[PDB]
């Protein structure tokens, strides 16, 4: 029922606030976020925890519409990663 | 090639053809001004409020095609810009925002700027000013246009570094598929009653829009943002459809089996209740962003592409067919149908009666709004001016500023109401002082009046702090702008005298505060639910 979003992003201050903006913005359920930069380059990674709805590729063209947003892709990882996570914390 | 940040900046500005600048001064901004005195190319208009400014270049862009520059100081300035751009935003209008900030060494004005811009930034230090120039003007002008906000800190325009900047031009439209353009004229060409539906997108179009509304000899109709795409009298014109469009074309719209939807994007003032919005029409959409495709309604043919390059692959395979059966019964819908001195409609006829099709209209928001829309012969692509998205009272007056500067030997005509007029009055002074050829027709009801009629239509207590007094005189006060006034009280003589010499003017009617805007749809009902 859920999915990972990766998103490749260029990393300034704060591209997070777009991001995350846009997802309360427009009502997009998230259930777990993590960013973090790519070393050796000018650009991060943030994952996103969404649902596999209908609405999922309209997510997708908003989020594309982000500049910062380099990429967008659906990750092939379980999406019971991150709360799995929170065990190192 | 050595430049200040400042100095860099008018450079590039000048380089891409800029003429014109409006804003206002402050300490954070003063170093781009200083710049901008040395310019011998660009003017800068000085407004009264930053969101006169900014409408003011808002209606620059509204009738050039290409983004406008405002410029404001941190703190009030940048504040003051948020409606302007907001209301650049949801409209889709170019407009470049300039705002000084504090030294990198206060007010978020990023933070403010991210859910009301195409797209923002805030220049840490010198070097990135090009790029981020330069990509500033492709981002508002390409694609979807948009907005732009650029908050320069002073310590980055009284910097100095070194370099040659080129005019910055609209990224190439998206690509897509020739079974697409064949799969829609397929559905075009076997559609029993098919309906053309225009939207904002496609301004930079009306050739090929006409070229096909015309061949296929389709109904057409369009939204507030399109009007004028096809000539108010054209035979296939089903003038504007939706929330107080014209009734026959509301039913019209449900008898459709097919429509053609270009450059519009579903809003529920122009829809109504989705699922009750022509159930039984299969649906081609042609939008320039992906994101519109299926968020409201999905087609059975969706392109992603801008839509002259769409009709220009298009036109040659649609067959041209005289839809006589499908025009008789548009024809019938309207033998039942409603039909419109100094009355209101009366009021936008004579003033119609008094210029040419080269002049530009410009409304604010409320009932005058939508009678202009309604009555006005708008027949020009890019002469009506209307905040439709964000739907901002005020934006007129500042916008037919605007117009009036980008085409000084165009008459503007701003219709507007006693509630919005005074959200940017001050303007008037920017009208007279620089002797734009602007004439304001307010239609005073003494009312808000859009609200009156939702509240004595809909809510059971009726109109409330929706009223005024009547104790201001607003020929006093356009006077003391430095304004002619008129006030009907031959009137026609006075009305076509006032608008044939030059100047800024106001012309003042007063109408009765019970009068509508008829027909309405009622917030969440179904487009065959009018009133
Ligand atoms: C009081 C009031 C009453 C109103 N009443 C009505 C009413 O009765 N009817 C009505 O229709 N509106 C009405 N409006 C306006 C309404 O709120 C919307 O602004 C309007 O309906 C939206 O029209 P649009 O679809 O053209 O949108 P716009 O925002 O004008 O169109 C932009 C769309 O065109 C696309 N586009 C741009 N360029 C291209 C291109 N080159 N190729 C392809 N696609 C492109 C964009 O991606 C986007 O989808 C009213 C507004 C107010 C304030
Ligand atoms: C800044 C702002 N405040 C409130 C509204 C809500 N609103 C929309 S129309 C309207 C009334 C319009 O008043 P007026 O200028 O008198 O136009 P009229 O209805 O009389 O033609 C109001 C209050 C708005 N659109 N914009
Ligand atoms: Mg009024």
């Amino acid at each position: 029922d859920n999915v990972i979003l990766e998103l490749t992003v260029r990393n300034h201050p704060g591209v997070m606030t777009h991001v995350c903006g846009l997802f309360a913005r427009r009502a997009f359920n998230v259930e777990g976020i993590l960013c973090l930069p790519i070393q050796d380059s000018d650009k991060s990674h943030i994952w996103l925890l969404v649902n596999d709805d209908q609405r999922l590729e309209q997510m997708i063209s908003q989020i594309d519409k982000l500049e910062d947003v380099v990429k967008v892709q659906r990750n092939q990882s379980d999406p019971t990663m991150f709360n799995k996570i929170a065990v190192f914390f | 090639k050595r430049f200040t940040g400042a100095e860099f900046i008018v450079h590039f500005l000048e380089q891409q053809g800029i003429k014109i600048v409006t804003g206002i001064p402050g300490g954070s901004i003063l170093p781009v001004y200083d710049a901008l005195s040395q310019s011998t190319q660009i003017r800068h208009i000085l407004a009264r409020h930053e969101q006169g400014a900014g409408f003011i270049a808002q209606g620059m862009a509204r009738t050039d095609g290409k983004p406008a520059v405002c410029m404001a100081c941190s703190g009030p300035g940048a504040t003051n810009l948020v409606t302007a751009i907001a209301d650049a935003r949801l409209d889709s209008i170019p407009l470049i925002c300039i705002t000084g900030q504090v030294p990198a060494s206060e007010v978020d004005t990023y933070g403010i700027s991210i859910p009301i811009t195409k797209h923002n930034y805030l220049v840490r230090h010198i070097e990135e000013l090009p790029q981020v120039m330069s990509d500033a003007f492709r981002i508002a002008q390409s694609g979807r246009p948009g907005p732009v906000w650029i908050d320069i800190p002073k310590d980055v325009q009284t910097a100095v570094f070194e370099i040659q900047p080129a005019m910055a031009e609209k990224a190439a439209a998206p690509a897509f598929s020739e079974e697409s353009i064949r799969d829609a004229a397929a559905m075009i060409n076997a559609a029993k009653r098919p309906v053309l539906y225009l939207g904002g997108g496609v301004i930079n179009a009306p050739a090929r829009v006409r070229e096909l509304a015309e061949k296929a000899q389709l109904p057409t109709t369009m939204t507030l943002m399109a009007l004028g795409m096809l000539p108010k009298a054209h035979p296939l014109s089903l003038g504007m459809l939706g929330m107080h469009g014209v009734r026959s074309t509301n039913y019209i719209l449900q008898e459709a089996d097919l429509l053609i939807v270009l450059g519009a994007r579903f809003d529920d003032r122009a829809i109504g209740k989705t699922e009750q919005f022509c159930p039984n029409a299969k649906i081609i959409h042609v939008d320039i962003d992906r994101a519109e495709l299926g968020k409201i309604k999905q087609p059975h043919v969706a392109i992603q592409a801008d839509v002259d390059d769409v009709l220009a692959q298009l036109i040659p395979l649609v067959e041209a067919q005289p839809r006589a059966e499908w025009h008789q019964l548009v024809a019938d819908l309207q033998r039942e149908f409603p039909c419109p001195p100094l009355s209101h409609y009366g009021l936008i006829n004579a003033v119609a009666a008094c210029v040419d099709d080269n002049a530009i209209i410009t409304t604010d928001v409320g009932q005058h709004q939508m009678w202009t829309a309604q009555a006005y012969p708008l027949n020009r692509p890019r002469q009506w001016l209307t905040s439709g998205g964000l739907g901002t009272m005020g934006f007129g007056l500042p916008a037919a500023i605007g117009a009036a500067l980008a085409n000084p030997d165009r008459k503007v005509l701003c219709f507007s109401g006693d509630g919005s007029l005074m959200m940017n009055i001050q303007e008037m002074a920017t009208a007279s002082e620089n002797q734009l050829d602007v004439k304001i027709i307010l239609m005073n009801n003494e009312a808000l009046g859009l609200v009156h009629q939702q509240q004595s239509l809909f809510y059971e207590q009726g109109v409330f702090a929706a009223t005024y007094p009547g104790k201001i005189n607003f020929m006093q006060i356009a006077a003391g702008f430095g304004l002619e006034t008129c006030d009907l009280n031959d009137p026609q003589a006075s009305l076509q005298e006032i608008i044939n010499r030059p100047g800024p003017a106001l012309i003042h009617v007063r109408i009765d505060a019970e009068e509508k805007v008829y027909p309405m749809v009622p917030p969440g009902a179904a487009n065959t639910e009018m009133v």
